[PDB]
Protein backbone atom coordinates (compact mmCIF):
# COMPACT_ATOMS: atom_id res chain seq x y z
CA UNK A 1 0.00 0.00 0.00
CA UNK A 2 1.60 3.71 -1.37
CA UNK A 3 4.61 2.61 -3.14
CA UNK A 4 6.13 5.92 -4.62
CA UNK A 5 6.39 8.87 -2.70
CA UNK A 6 8.95 10.94 -4.81
CA UNK A 7 7.15 14.41 -5.51
CA UNK A 8 9.18 15.08 -8.53
CA UNK A 9 8.15 18.84 -8.65
CA UNK A 10 9.47 20.82 -5.99
CA UNK A 11 7.84 23.58 -7.05
CA UNK A 12 4.03 21.69 -6.01
CA UNK A 13 3.65 20.56 -2.71
CA UNK A 14 1.24 17.73 -2.02
CA UNK A 15 -2.58 18.68 -0.15
CA UNK A 16 -4.18 15.49 0.48
CA UNK A 17 -2.63 11.53 0.78
CA UNK A 18 -2.12 9.24 -2.17
CA UNK A 19 -5.60 8.26 -1.37
CA UNK A 20 -5.94 4.31 -3.59
CA UNK A 21 -8.89 3.50 -6.36
CA UNK A 22 -10.53 0.44 -5.05
CA UNK A 23 -3.86 3.18 -8.67
CA UNK A 24 -3.34 5.63 -6.44
CA UNK A 25 -4.30 9.43 -6.76
CA UNK A 26 -2.63 12.34 -5.32
CA UNK A 27 -3.18 16.40 -4.95
CA UNK A 28 -0.69 18.79 -5.31
CA UNK A 29 -1.32 22.33 -4.99
CA UNK A 30 1.15 25.01 -6.38
CA UNK A 31 3.84 26.87 -3.75
CA UNK A 32 4.12 30.90 -4.15
CA UNK A 33 4.95 31.63 -7.04
CA UNK A 34 6.07 34.90 -8.67
CA UNK A 35 4.63 38.06 -8.60
CA UNK A 36 1.75 38.03 -11.35
CA UNK A 37 1.27 41.49 -13.83
CA UNK A 38 -2.79 41.26 -12.72
CA UNK A 39 -4.75 39.02 -10.11
CA UNK A 40 -6.59 38.14 -13.55
CA UNK A 41 -3.71 35.64 -15.02
CA UNK A 42 -3.94 32.33 -13.26
CA UNK A 43 -7.34 31.17 -13.48
CA UNK A 44 -7.51 32.57 -17.32
CA UNK A 45 -7.74 29.89 -19.42
CA UNK A 46 -9.10 26.32 -20.21
CA UNK A 47 -6.17 24.58 -21.42
CA UNK A 48 -5.53 21.63 -19.59
CA UNK A 49 -1.87 19.76 -19.62
CA UNK A 50 -1.52 16.01 -19.15
CA UNK A 51 2.38 15.70 -18.33
CA UNK A 52 4.06 12.47 -18.95
CA UNK A 53 6.67 10.74 -16.30
CA UNK A 54 9.02 8.44 -16.74
CA UNK A 55 8.30 4.79 -15.39
CA UNK A 56 9.73 4.01 -12.02
CA UNK A 57 9.87 0.22 -11.01
CA UNK A 58 4.92 1.92 -12.10
CA UNK A 59 4.26 5.01 -14.46
CA UNK A 60 2.98 9.17 -12.82
CA UNK A 61 0.95 11.63 -15.15
CA UNK A 62 0.99 15.19 -14.25
CA UNK A 63 -2.70 16.22 -15.33
CA UNK A 64 -3.33 19.98 -14.72
CA UNK A 65 -6.78 21.73 -15.27
CA UNK A 66 -7.55 25.13 -14.93
CA UNK A 67 -8.89 26.11 -11.51
CA UNK A 68 -12.69 26.66 -12.38
CA UNK A 69 -13.07 23.21 -12.90
CA UNK A 70 -14.94 21.19 -9.79
CA UNK A 71 -12.01 19.21 -7.88
CA UNK A 72 -14.67 16.05 -6.96
CA UNK A 73 -15.56 16.00 -10.99
CA UNK A 74 -11.66 16.00 -11.78
CA UNK A 75 -11.00 13.27 -9.51
CA UNK A 76 -13.57 11.41 -10.09
CA UNK A 77 -13.16 11.31 -13.95
CA UNK A 78 -9.26 10.80 -13.43
CA UNK A 79 -10.38 7.73 -11.36
CA UNK A 80 -12.68 6.05 -13.70
CA UNK A 81 -9.88 7.19 -16.53
CA UNK A 82 -7.44 5.07 -14.55
CA UNK A 83 -9.65 2.10 -13.95
CA UNK A 84 -10.36 2.02 -17.46
CA UNK A 85 -6.22 2.12 -18.19
CA UNK A 86 -5.59 -0.44 -15.61
CA UNK A 87 -8.79 -2.73 -16.56
CA UNK A 88 -7.40 -2.27 -21.08
CA UNK A 89 -3.60 -2.49 -19.76
CA UNK A 90 -7.21 -3.96 -29.15
CA UNK A 91 -9.02 -4.70 -32.57
CA UNK A 92 -11.33 -1.78 -32.24
CA UNK A 93 -8.34 1.03 -32.05
CA UNK A 94 -6.57 -1.10 -34.94
CA UNK A 95 -10.01 -0.48 -37.03
CA UNK A 96 -9.92 3.62 -36.53
CA UNK A 97 -6.84 3.97 -39.58
CA UNK A 98 -4.02 1.01 -39.78
CA UNK A 99 -6.78 -1.73 -41.00
CA UNK A 100 -8.42 -0.17 -44.25
CA UNK A 101 -11.64 -1.35 -45.66
CA UNK A 102 -11.24 -2.38 -49.63
CA UNK A 103 -8.23 -4.33 -48.29
CA UNK A 104 -10.08 -6.17 -45.88
CA UNK A 105 -12.16 -7.92 -48.81
CA UNK A 106 -9.14 -9.81 -50.06
CA UNK A 107 -8.99 -11.93 -46.63
CA UNK A 108 -11.99 -12.10 -45.56
CA UNK A 109 -13.28 -14.67 -48.35
CA UNK A 110 -9.38 -15.27 -50.17
CA UNK B 1 22.68 86.20 -52.11
CA UNK B 2 22.28 89.44 -50.25
CA UNK B 3 19.12 89.47 -52.09
CA UNK B 4 16.81 86.38 -52.47
CA UNK B 5 13.71 84.52 -52.98
CA UNK B 6 11.60 83.25 -50.02
CA UNK B 7 11.87 79.53 -49.39
CA UNK B 8 9.87 76.86 -48.02
CA UNK B 9 11.82 73.38 -47.56
CA UNK B 10 10.20 70.88 -48.74
CA UNK B 11 12.22 66.92 -47.03
CA UNK B 12 11.76 63.27 -48.34
CA UNK B 13 13.59 60.24 -48.20
CA UNK B 14 14.73 57.41 -50.51
CA UNK B 15 14.33 53.97 -49.24
CA UNK B 16 15.32 51.66 -52.01
CA UNK B 17 15.22 47.62 -52.24
CA UNK B 18 13.33 47.68 -48.56
CA UNK B 19 10.99 45.78 -47.50
CA UNK B 20 8.53 47.48 -45.11
CA UNK B 21 8.79 45.76 -41.86
CA UNK B 22 4.99 45.19 -39.46
CA UNK B 23 6.16 42.64 -36.85
CA UNK B 24 3.66 40.78 -35.74
CA UNK B 25 5.32 41.42 -31.47
CA UNK B 26 3.41 43.19 -28.78
CA UNK B 27 6.77 45.21 -28.54
CA UNK B 28 7.80 45.11 -32.42
CA UNK B 29 11.32 43.57 -30.83
CA UNK B 30 12.52 40.34 -32.30
CA UNK B 31 13.26 37.54 -30.04
CA UNK B 32 12.70 34.80 -31.54
CA UNK B 33 11.14 33.24 -35.05
CA UNK B 34 8.06 32.27 -33.48
CA UNK B 35 6.81 35.34 -32.35
CA UNK B 36 5.01 36.69 -28.76
CA UNK B 37 2.28 37.09 -30.46
CA UNK B 38 1.41 34.03 -32.19
CA UNK B 39 1.66 31.86 -29.27
CA UNK B 40 -1.22 34.17 -27.09
CA UNK B 41 -4.27 32.31 -26.58
CA UNK B 42 -6.19 35.30 -28.28
CA UNK B 43 -4.39 35.03 -31.90
CA UNK B 44 -3.92 30.76 -31.61
CA UNK B 45 -7.02 28.68 -31.02
CA UNK B 46 -9.91 31.48 -32.19
CA UNK B 47 -10.56 32.59 -35.74
CA UNK B 48 -9.88 36.43 -36.79
CA UNK B 49 -10.66 38.20 -40.20
CA UNK B 50 -7.97 40.62 -40.88
CA UNK B 51 -9.29 44.06 -42.95
CA UNK C 1 -1.50 26.61 -15.65
CA UNK C 2 -3.66 26.22 -12.50
CA UNK C 3 -3.21 25.75 -8.57
CA UNK C 4 -4.22 22.33 -8.52
CA UNK C 5 -2.47 18.99 -9.97
CA UNK C 6 -3.24 16.00 -9.59
CA UNK C 7 -1.09 13.02 -10.47
CA UNK C 8 -2.31 9.53 -10.96
CA UNK C 9 0.44 6.60 -10.09
CA UNK C 10 -1.07 3.80 -12.44
CA UNK C 11 1.09 0.07 -11.86
CA UNK C 12 1.37 -0.31 -15.19
CA UNK C 13 2.70 -0.96 -29.55
CA UNK C 14 0.15 2.15 -29.39
CA UNK C 15 0.27 3.87 -25.82
CA UNK C 16 -3.41 4.26 -24.45
CA UNK C 17 -2.85 5.63 -20.94
CA UNK C 18 -2.56 9.37 -22.44
CA UNK C 19 -5.29 9.18 -24.92
CA UNK C 20 -7.25 8.09 -21.81
CA UNK C 21 -6.47 10.61 -19.55
CA UNK C 22 -7.00 12.83 -22.38
CA UNK C 23 -10.76 11.63 -23.27
CA UNK C 24 -11.62 11.94 -19.55
CA UNK C 25 -10.39 15.30 -19.46
CA UNK C 26 -12.10 16.37 -22.63
CA UNK C 27 -15.57 14.84 -21.28
CA UNK C 28 -15.31 18.34 -18.67
CA UNK C 29 -17.50 20.29 -20.22
CA UNK C 30 -15.76 23.20 -18.74
CA UNK C 31 -12.34 22.22 -20.21
CA UNK C 32 -10.88 22.46 -23.86
CA UNK C 33 -7.86 21.58 -25.53
CA UNK C 34 -6.51 19.15 -23.75
CA UNK C 35 -2.35 18.80 -24.61
CA UNK C 36 -0.72 15.16 -24.71
CA UNK C 37 3.57 16.35 -23.31
CA UNK C 38 6.22 13.76 -22.61
CA UNK D 1 15.40 34.26 16.99
CA UNK D 2 17.86 36.85 15.44
CA UNK D 3 20.02 36.20 12.24
CA UNK D 4 23.73 35.27 13.06
CA UNK D 5 26.18 37.89 11.92
CA UNK D 6 27.19 37.42 8.23
CA UNK D 7 31.67 37.54 8.21
CA UNK D 8 32.58 40.93 6.09
CA UNK D 9 34.94 40.24 3.31
CA UNK D 10 38.37 42.15 2.05
CA UNK D 11 39.86 40.32 -0.75
CA UNK D 12 43.50 41.36 -2.26
CA UNK D 13 43.88 42.29 -5.92
CA UNK D 14 46.97 43.61 -7.33
CA UNK D 15 49.68 45.07 -4.79
CA UNK D 16 46.20 46.45 -2.72
CA UNK D 17 45.84 43.57 -0.46
CA UNK D 18 42.86 45.35 1.83
CA UNK D 19 40.32 46.25 -0.83
CA UNK D 20 36.94 46.12 0.53
CA UNK D 21 34.59 43.28 -1.22
CA UNK D 22 31.18 42.28 -1.38
CA UNK D 23 29.84 38.43 -0.92
CA UNK D 24 30.24 36.82 -4.31
CA UNK D 25 27.13 36.63 -6.48
CA UNK D 26 25.62 33.24 -6.92
CA UNK D 27 22.74 31.83 -8.75
CA UNK D 28 20.29 30.18 -6.19
CA UNK D 29 20.95 26.52 -6.09
CA UNK D 30 18.71 24.01 -3.63
CA UNK D 31 21.92 21.94 -3.08
CA UNK D 32 24.04 24.83 -1.91
CA UNK D 33 21.71 27.42 -0.90
CA UNK D 34 18.70 27.86 1.40
CA UNK D 35 16.10 30.00 2.32
CA UNK D 36 15.79 31.42 5.97
CA UNK D 37 14.48 34.38 7.26
CA UNK D 38 16.64 36.89 8.94
CA UNK D 39 13.96 37.25 11.73
CA UNK D 40 11.81 34.85 12.98
CA UNK D 41 9.27 36.88 13.28
CA UNK D 42 8.09 38.85 10.15
CA UNK D 43 9.10 36.64 7.05
CA UNK D 44 11.70 38.04 5.10
CA UNK D 45 13.68 35.42 3.70
CA UNK D 46 17.00 35.63 1.80
CA UNK D 47 19.99 33.14 0.59
CA UNK D 48 22.42 30.85 3.20
CA UNK D 49 25.01 29.08 2.47
CA UNK D 50 23.55 25.80 4.75
CA UNK E 1 14.75 24.92 -13.02
CA UNK E 2 12.61 27.91 -14.68
CA UNK E 3 11.41 28.47 -10.77
CA UNK E 4 14.88 29.69 -9.56
CA UNK E 5 15.95 32.12 -12.11
CA UNK E 6 14.65 34.15 -14.59
CA UNK E 7 14.50 31.38 -17.61
CA UNK E 8 10.68 32.56 -18.92
CA UNK E 9 11.93 35.99 -20.10
CA UNK E 10 15.05 35.12 -22.00
CA UNK E 11 14.44 33.84 -25.79
CA UNK E 12 14.37 29.75 -26.32
CA UNK E 13 15.82 27.61 -28.55
CA UNK E 14 13.78 24.53 -28.18
CA UNK E 15 13.91 23.58 -24.48
CA UNK E 16 17.32 25.47 -23.29
CA UNK E 17 16.59 29.14 -22.57
CA UNK E 18 19.27 31.32 -24.20
CA UNK E 19 21.03 32.57 -21.00
CA UNK E 20 24.15 35.08 -21.21
CA UNK E 21 27.15 33.73 -19.59
CA UNK E 22 27.43 34.71 -15.57
CA UNK E 23 30.62 37.30 -16.01
CA UNK E 24 28.62 39.38 -19.16
CA UNK E 25 26.92 42.06 -16.92
CA UNK E 26 29.28 44.83 -16.42
CA UNK E 27 31.07 46.82 -18.99
CA UNK E 28 34.22 49.14 -19.50
CA UNK E 29 35.24 50.90 -22.51
CA UNK E 30 37.73 53.99 -21.52
CA UNK E 31 40.88 55.71 -22.76
CA UNK E 32 42.37 59.28 -23.47
CA UNK E 33 43.39 57.54 -27.14
CA UNK F 1 -14.93 45.10 -3.64
CA UNK F 2 -11.36 45.44 -5.01
CA UNK F 3 -10.46 42.34 -6.31
CA UNK F 4 -11.65 39.43 -8.53
CA UNK F 5 -14.52 42.24 -9.97
CA UNK F 6 -13.02 43.90 -12.75
CA UNK F 7 -9.77 42.76 -15.25
CA UNK F 8 -7.76 45.65 -15.04
CA UNK F 9 -5.78 43.68 -18.52
CA UNK F 10 -6.58 46.57 -21.33
CA UNK F 11 -9.85 45.29 -23.03
CA UNK F 12 -12.74 47.56 -24.17
CA UNK F 13 -15.73 48.64 -23.35
CA UNK F 14 -17.85 49.03 -26.45
CA UNK F 15 -16.72 47.71 -29.67
CA UNK F 16 -17.87 48.31 -33.51
CA UNK F 17 -18.16 45.17 -35.78
CA UNK F 18 -18.15 46.99 -39.84
CA UNK F 19 -20.26 43.32 -41.75
CA UNK F 20 -18.07 41.35 -43.42
CA UNK F 21 -20.62 41.75 -46.38
CA UNK F 22 -23.72 43.69 -47.76
CA UNK F 23 -26.75 42.64 -50.11
CA UNK F 24 -29.28 45.32 -50.57
CA UNK F 25 -32.52 44.59 -52.95
CA UNK F 26 -34.72 47.53 -52.82
CA UNK F 27 -37.19 45.90 -50.36
CA UNK F 28 -34.80 44.62 -48.18
CA UNK F 29 -31.18 45.58 -46.58
CA UNK F 30 -29.41 42.34 -45.21
CA UNK F 31 -25.98 42.73 -43.29
CA UNK F 32 -24.27 39.72 -42.15
CA UNK F 33 -21.54 40.20 -39.21
CA UNK F 34 -19.23 38.01 -37.18
CA UNK F 35 -18.95 39.33 -33.63
CA UNK F 36 -16.17 37.35 -31.71
CA UNK F 37 -16.41 37.46 -28.20
CA UNK F 38 -12.65 37.52 -26.77
CA UNK F 39 -11.43 34.78 -24.97
CA UNK F 40 -13.04 34.97 -21.50
CA UNK F 41 -14.84 37.78 -21.82
CA UNK F 42 -18.97 37.33 -21.84
CA UNK F 43 -21.57 39.45 -22.92
CA UNK F 44 -25.36 39.62 -22.63
CA UNK F 45 -27.38 40.05 -26.22
CA UNK F 46 -29.25 43.38 -24.13
CA UNK F 47 -26.59 44.82 -25.73
CA UNK F 48 -25.00 44.70 -29.46
CA UNK F 49 -27.82 47.22 -31.20
CA UNK F 50 -27.99 48.03 -34.71
CA UNK F 51 -26.40 51.26 -35.63
CA UNK G 1 -11.89 31.36 -8.37
CA UNK G 2 -12.80 32.27 -5.14
CA UNK G 3 -16.65 31.59 -4.20
CA UNK G 4 -17.17 33.83 -7.42
CA UNK G 5 -16.91 37.37 -7.35
CA UNK G 6 -17.00 39.18 -4.47
CA UNK G 7 -20.61 41.57 -3.72
CA UNK G 8 -20.66 45.74 -2.72
CA UNK G 9 -20.01 45.34 0.71
CA UNK G 10 -21.98 47.06 3.56
CA UNK G 11 -36.96 35.65 -6.79
CA UNK G 12 -33.39 35.81 -6.89
CA UNK G 13 -32.35 34.05 -10.14
CA UNK G 14 -35.43 33.30 -12.44
CA UNK G 15 -38.24 35.32 -14.24
CA UNK G 16 -42.07 34.42 -14.85
CA UNK G 17 -42.75 37.62 -16.92
CA UNK G 18 -45.92 36.46 -18.97
CA UNK G 19 -49.51 37.18 -20.53
CA UNK G 20 -50.45 39.38 -23.42
CA UNK H 1 32.59 3.46 -36.67
CA UNK H 2 31.37 2.98 -32.71
CA UNK H 3 34.09 6.22 -32.04
CA UNK H 4 32.38 8.78 -33.92
CA UNK H 5 35.24 11.06 -32.76
CA UNK H 6 37.94 9.02 -35.07
CA UNK H 7 36.72 11.07 -38.24
CA UNK H 8 37.66 14.25 -37.02
CA UNK H 9 40.94 15.85 -37.85
CA UNK H 10 43.66 16.08 -35.14
CA UNK H 11 44.67 19.42 -33.42
CA UNK H 12 47.20 17.46 -31.15
CA UNK H 13 46.56 14.04 -29.33
CA UNK H 14 42.84 14.80 -29.54
CA UNK H 15 40.13 15.35 -32.55
CA UNK H 16 39.37 19.43 -33.89
CA UNK H 17 35.62 19.35 -32.05
CA UNK H 18 34.15 22.83 -32.14
CA UNK H 19 29.44 23.88 -33.47
CA UNK H 20 25.69 23.50 -33.11
CA UNK H 21 23.68 21.54 -35.17
CA UNK H 22 20.95 23.37 -37.16
CA UNK H 23 19.84 26.54 -38.83
CA UNK H 24 17.47 29.80 -37.24
CA UNK H 25 18.00 32.04 -40.27
CA UNK H 26 14.99 33.11 -41.45
CA UNK H 27 12.94 36.62 -41.87
CA UNK H 28 11.94 38.95 -43.97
Amino acid sequence: VVLDESNPTPSYKPVTEQKVILPTIQVLASKKRRMAENEDDRGAGSVAEVQMREVKPIQTVDVSVPDHSTPMEVVQSLSRAAQVAQRLTVEAMDLSAPVDAKPLDLKPVD
Amino acid sequence: DPRHALRDPERKFLCDRTLWRIPFSSNFMSMGSLTDLGQNLLYANAAHALD
Amino acid sequence: RGNLTYRLRIPVFLPLLAPIIAAAIGAIPGIASVAIQA
Amino acid sequence: EVMAPQPTLVAEQGAMKAVPVIKPAQPFTPAVHETQRIVTNLPITTAVTR
Amino acid sequence: MDEYNYAALAPRQGSRPMLSQWSGIGTHEMHGG
Amino acid sequence: PTHDVTTERSQRLQLRFVPVDREDTQYSYKTRFQLAVGDNRVLDMASTYFD
